[PDB]
């Protein structure tokens, strides 16, 4: 509900499912610098802090 | 060390080769020294640069 003191996450051992995450319907806007988003789907990382 | 010469001659040239193998680590100010990473997380228009 509030930026101030906003919520840190961290993610790891999973699969990170970015092919519904920034793909379905509901979703209004996304934009990645570094690395593009389908490159995105296709890499793996350490952990995410999110 | 009566054959110093001769010695000398082969480590110059063997540290001359290990520098040249060695300086391809650096990243000379890109975000990456391998090519294939950036080839992989990235688009063609700022790959290039």
């Amino acid at each position: 509900a509030s930026v101030y003191a906003w919520n840190r996450k961290r993610i790891s051992n999973c699969v990170a499912d970015y092919s519904v995450l920034y793909n379905f319907a509901p979703f209004f806007a996304f934009k990645c610098y570094g690395v593009s988003p389908t490159k995105l789907n296709d890499l793996c990382f350490t952990n995410v802090y999110a | 060390s009566a054959l110093g010469k001769l010695q000398d001659v082969v480590n110059h040239n063997a540290q001359a080769l290990n520098t040249l193998v060695k300086q391809l680590s650096s990243k000379f100010g890109a975000i990456s020294s391998v090519l294939n990473d950036i080839l992989s997380r990235l688009d063609p228009p700022e790959a290039e640069v």
